[PDB]
């Protein structure tokens, strides 16, 4: 139970960007704020790091304030984008970040090797890419025993290798009991290793909980995708009965969108008899989940 | 102490500033040719207004080149953010810039003046080392307060603007208005007006501009003739001390600091 | 060559005083008897071109209202229009029109001799290298020689190691010098007028003098030329627009650029109150001549106020006034006459284009606009020139305009 | 009509050649994806396409034509990565620029700038942009006039996935007129719907080149069967053991089975007859474990 | 044509820089400023401004183009304009077209309030006299702008970083104002023996600040030559920027 932000109506300039969200987040828990770079996303976000004030409600970072500096400690935060200090080289800029936190200097070493940054370490933070300073700015994230990371688009301008292993480097920072929060905007790929979403627009927040609580609270269609087929045209033709949009891509690419009361039986049509070679059963996802999510806001 | 440990990451990064180490060893080979110059042609008080010019127009460029892009430099380079969600306050993380900041300018002037007294103790034989060490002692502990009002100065235009390319042309302003404008602003009041303005408000807007107050500083016992001073011949008409000098030297920069400690809270 | 008694001369009273008639004469004249002769208007006693037309050899005469005319030009035997012998003492010669190619007017030897109320026109045609001198004064004590009128002569009123005489109110125009003095001694001119002259005052060699509410207008290449003036006094002399030239002939000077004052190994001497006005060169001080009063001038609308080509000091202020600039940027706050801040003619870039004149094709560049304000807040690359602490504010010569 | 014939290229530098035996064949509709490293792999045949080099031993035919004509240019797109236009110009004053350089009309600048969702933002300085809205303003370039081909270096980084989805959809719109694209990105999750052959190529050289069924057939991959309320979890454990498959004990009455897709016809009859299933989801080899192993299969 | 279409551009992209109406302001007004303290307190008042322009014209023209090319490689804008039916040559000659009719209007903001506040302030300034002086004046300080134009794309072309063109940009600005000058003085009071100063008039032409105030002071060559020697600073540097820009 380490966020807990209860009642917030946060406001700036009479605009009321932030409306009434209760977004409780446990001591395990990887939650995944969703909105979009308007002041629905970032306005939360500004709020769990405690550099504004929440107007007309309280929020209980690790269950004390969120600007008080014991739980500053206990924090670590990942912004946007960020060259760092152009002039000072990769051990010294990770260097400043663990006298400031308060931590040991005998991290430093063992978070430039946990993070792959052991080969361009002791050099500056200009002669790096943009993958590398993310590859940094984790590496500052994960400093004095964070209780709660914050993860602003981690994995943006990053090699799909290190993308791959930056969540197995989450995945183990879930079992210690340190909650993560992802505002991110990689959708496709993120609901792997997430816990629940929270998806806000126009300041409210829509939803929350996880993916089995999304798709319960959600009727979405589930898609059905399939190429290499016998058939090419038939099932453009079949499958447009009830309620199944069949769309192809190709000759034989066709995504098939049942109405999950079929979920079981439509699969039953084409690999119980007939000939396929390529099934592809998803659920509903994270990005259709996303859409139905953002449009019922309007 | 976490004002310190923001500090040390100044020290470091404005020492690994190339376009500083041009201008502070330039301050150097300067302070070392005007006191040999003045070795050469004897003069005492033309090597302390030329000295007292000299970092007039080198001391506050090494602070405003330095401290230009402190805020704002943090703040568009996203550094600024992540630091606040450290286990700092905005008062710790600008006093600590300018602690960090004013250990620069205390060593860069100790390079500039200290060969600038090596070059006359090793050249001019017999001079009085007593004289030597308290006038050049007061320029190493005056450069410093001049190069930390136009470092305070810089956290006022930094906090204030929001774009660091813009920070540069309000930095460029600034070292022009206080060092060479406000010299001629006033030499024109004074020269269109034939001396016939004001006979006693004049010599107090001295009071209002830094690098006149700090060429008051070290033109005081080396007063000598008046068109070796210019328009600092005013000083001469300020009934005030010596040691009240030091202290609206001082006052500018605690002015110019909470200015820009209030201008930083409210970022 | 006939005597002044060969002529007709009808006598108005019998104590030596005689009145000639209207009407032309020719050749020489002497005069041999103290004889106070005087003349008509129409008396033109013109000479045939030779010898000298008036020579006077007796003491006390008073010769009054002739008007002469083409007397000889050789220079070497002298040939005056009126030669006066040393025997000669205390001539009156008054109110003389005079035109011929030599002399007019050459005395040596005399003693109070009056050359007073002339109009010497010189000549037309001649090179200005052989029109002779017009009042050529040779080793005189007492010459009050006043208000006369000389034009187109050669080197104007020339005075040869002549001791004590007043110089007074007479107007000297287009002649090659002003007033030339060779080596004399406690010597004085006062209010003289030089218009259109190659040198409008040559000082050479002369002590002690005093040279006092003189004018100069319009002259050419030099002022007032002082060379090797001991003690002397410059009170009140007001010099315009010394536009350049040259003399024609390079003798005992040079071609200028126009200096309306140029001291040349003169070391001690009081330069107060005077007015240079218009010329490229205000005043030019030779390396030479140094530590002299310099206080109380007005150096208004020269290109270029002082020249001095040294490295020493020269402080111009003595008692604590000085000069009034026309350029000088300055304040008065204290309100007295004097400025508050010193003035400095001269820049180290403006003694560079005097050494090399290829800097003028480099003074409108901005590096020397830096080096111009270089030196103005940077004193130790100031090279010590000529300032004067205390200058003046306002134009101290009212009354020498007038 | 194919229209990029990389003809067996070596692109070198020093003693580095940079692109060894590079040999791409781009259709006439295909929309075809280069993945690789940030490094010189794709980023130097990304601008071989274009006529920003030169191939050092080999050819390029795009369109039929070598690639420094200017009537290939005028009908090809390309959008970069990272772009940042002119601060102080406008949005429709650089389209409007951009319009007149490709030879394009200018009534054409309209249409664009609502296509890709910018009118609400269009007139206003390019400074105040997100990075989002920058990306929507450099693809609406790369559409300028009547494109024949496409090179868009990573147009989905930085937006959010309504308008992501909203752009595969004018992908969907441009290679059914007939204009085939390349992407090159490095977000490989998401654009595997809408790549009609993906072309993995690592630092050496051209690893992989065929469509999404073409990779899984060769690269021996595990399919992802993954069930829930069958019967029971450890009830049909029995028949993958006994057909010889790699299962896992899932959570509860929840079967996944990491099969390895050769029985997985024959492994799905029987299990879909008697089972119940409340829940499930059959996952093929995706585009990133495919790069994933395609990595590994070089250095 | 396209050497037109991207100059067009530059225009638009040109007067909106905030550092650029800053400092044309500034000239502007310090061209009033001088004229007016040369007229109520010709020759002696159009020297002044001479060396006024040839303070700002140049930084004028450095701060306009040092992020000419690299600014628009930082950008990523300019390695999509090479993949535009556009040669590198239109490229840079429609950006010397586009800058080049930028401080050709800022002399008419410059010097076009500076002889309005001559002819009115003389109250006898001979205006015949007054538009050919000036004529010379406004034409030539374009001309100087135009080098320093063409020394801006020489030296954005060669670095890789926005950051670094200006300091070059400074460093041109520097040698070719007040350092070239400076060491031509130091030839002279410092040796004597081995520097004829007969070469000093000649050793002029190796600079466009000193050819720019010589056809304003007016000398062993004539003004013909100076006039084509201003021009051949234009066309060696251009042709010495296109050399370089073909080089990326
Ligand atoms: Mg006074």
């Amino acid at each position: 139970n380490a966020v807990e932000i209860q009642g917030v109506s946060q406001r700036y300039g009479s605009m009321t960007v932030l409306h009434d969200l209760n977004l409780n987040l446990g001591e395990g828990e990887v939650l995944g704020l969703f909105g979009h770079n308007g002041a629905g996303k970032t306005t939360s976000m500004k709020l769990i790091l405690g550099l504004l004030s929440p107007s007309e409600g309280q929020v209980k970072v690790l269950g004390r304030a969120p600007n008080d500096p014991q739980v500053r400690r206990q924090l670590g935060y990942l912004p946007e984008n960020v060259t760092f200090y152009p002039q000072l080289s990769g051990r010294e800029t990770l260097r400043h970040f663990a006298r400031l936190k308060g931590a040991a200097l005998t991290q430093v070493d063992e978070l430039l090797e946990q993070v792959g940054l052991a080969h361009a370490a002791d050099r500056r933070v200009k002669t790096y890419s943009k993958g590398m300073r993310q590859r940094l700015g984790l590496a500052q994230a994960l400093l004095g025993e964070p209780r709660l990371l914050l993860l602003d688009e981690p994995t943006v301008g990053l090699d799909p290798i290190a993308t791959q292993d930056l969540y197995l480097l989450i995945d183990r920072l879930r079992q210690r009991g340190t909650s993560i929060i992802l505002c991110s905007h990689v959708l496709p790929g993120v609901e792997a290793h997430i816990n629940r979403a929270a998806i806000l627009a126009k300041g409210c927040l829509q939803a929350v909980g996880s993916l089995s609580q999304l798709r319960a609270e959600a009727g979405l269609p589930v898609r059905i995708r399939a190429s290499g087929i016998s058939e090419r045209d038939s099932w453009l033709q079949r499958w447009t009965d009830a309620g199944h949009s069949a769309r192809g891509l190709s000759e034989s690419s066709i995504e098939v969108v049942a109405v999950n009361g079929h979920k079981l039986v439509l699969l039953r049509q084409l690999l119980g008899e007939g000939e396929p070679e390529d099934i592809e059963i998803h659920q509903p996802s994270l990005e259709d989940l996303y859409r139905y999510y953002m449009e019922r806001a309007g | 102490n976490q004002v310190w440990n923001i500090a040390r990451k100044e020290l470091s990064d404005g020492l690994r500033n190339r376009w500083l180490l041009a201008i502070s060893l330039l301050f150097a080979v300067l302070a070392v040719g005007i006191a040999w110059l003045g070795a050469a042609a004897s003069s005492i008080p033309a090597t302390i207004a030329s000295l007292a010019s000299l970092a007039t127009f080198l001391m506050p460029l090494i602070a405003l080149l330095l401290a230009y892009d402190a805020i704002v430099g943090e703040d568009e380079g996203g550094t600024l953010m992540l630091l606040l969600t450290y286990p700092l306050g905005r008062g710790q993380i600008l006093l600590g810039k300018f602690v960090g900041h004013g250990l620069i300018l205390a060593l860069a002037v100790l390079i500039g003046f200290g060969c600038a007294a090596l070059a006359i103790a090793l050249l001019v034989e017999g001079v009085e080392l007593g004289m030597l060490f308290w006038a050049f002692g007061r320029f190493m502990i005056s450069s410093t307060l001049l190069g930390w009002v136009f470092l305070a100065f810089a956290y006022v235009l930094s906090g204030k603007v929001n774009e660091k390319s813009s920070a540069a042309g309000l930095a460029l302003g600034v070292w022009f208005l206080f060092v060479l404008v406000f010299d001629l602003v006033l030499l024109a009041l004074l020269v269109l007006s034939e001396g016939k303005f004001n006979p006693e408000l004049l010599p107090w807007l001295l009071l209002l501009n830094p690098t006149d107050i700090y060429r008051l500083i070290n033109l005081s016992g080396f007063e000598g003739s008046g068109s070796a001073m210019g328009v600092l011949s005013l000083g001469a008409d300020l009934p005030v001390p010596a040691a009240v000098l030091w202290l609206c030297l001082l006052a500018w920069i605690g002015v110019s600091l909470l200015l820009a400690y209030a201008i930083f809270r409210r970022r | 060559a006939p005597q002044s008694i060969t002529t007709l001369p009808l006598q108005p009273d019998g104590e030596n005083r005689w009145r000639l008639p209207a009407g032309e004469y020719q050749g020489q004249f002497t005069i041999e008897q103290p004889m106070q002769l005087r003349c008509e208007p129409g008396a033109v006693i013109q000479s045939q071109g030779q010898g000298s037309s008036l020579l006077i050899s007796a003491p006390d005469v008073l010769v009054e209202g002739c008007t002469l005319y083409e007397w000889g030009s050789d220079l070497t035997a002298m040939d005056s229009a009126v030669f006066i012998l040393p025997a000669a003492e205390r001539a009156q010669i008054s109110n003389n029109r005079m035109r011929g190619p030599g002399f007019g007017v050459f005395v040596d030897g005399t003693r109070d001799v009056q050359v007073i109320g002339n109009e010497i026109d010189g000549d037309a045609g001649v090179r200005s290298q052989d029109r002779g001198n017009g009042i050529h004064l040779f080793a005189v004590s007492g010459a009050r020689v006043l208000h006369n009128h000389v034009r187109n002569a050669r080197d104007g009123i020339y005075i040869d190691t002549s001791n004590g005489n007043h110089l007074e109110g007479n107007v000297i125009e287009d002649v090659r010098y002003g007033v030339h003095y060779m080596f004399a001694n406690e010597n004085s001119l006062i209010d003289n007028v030089t218009r259109r002259t190659r040198t409008g005052y040559a000082l050479m060699q002369s002590r002690k003098l005093t040279v006092t509410g003189n004018r100069s207008e319009q002259d050419q290449n030099y002022g007032i030329l002082m060379n090797y003036i001991t003690y002397s006094t410059i009170t009140g002399n007001f010099v315009s627009d010394v536009q350049r030239g040259d003399t024609g002939g390079d003798s005992m000077i040079s071609g200028g650029e126009g200096k309306a004052l140029f001291i040349y190994n003169s070391l001690f001497n009081t330069i107060e109150n005077n007015h240079f006005e218009k010329s490229s060169l205000g005043i030019h001080l030779t390396a030479g001549s140094e530590d002299n009063r310099i206080s109380g001038n007005a150096f208004v609308g020269n290109q270029q106020q002082v020249k001095y080509v040294a490295s020493r000091t020269q402080e111009w202020s003595v008692d604590g006034r000085g000069n009034y600039w026309s350029d000088y940027l300055g304040w008065d706050r204290n309100n007295d006459g004097l400025g508050d801040i010193a003035y400095e003619p001269n820049d180290n870039v403006d003694r560079l284009l005097w050494l090399y004149p290829q800097v003028r094709l480099l003074m409108n560049s901005p590096s020397i606009e830096v080096l111009r304000w270089v030196q103005r807040a940077f004193p130790v690359i100031k090279s010590p020139g000529v300032q004067d602490s205390h200058p003046l504010m306002k134009l101290p010569t009212e009354k020498l305009l007038t």
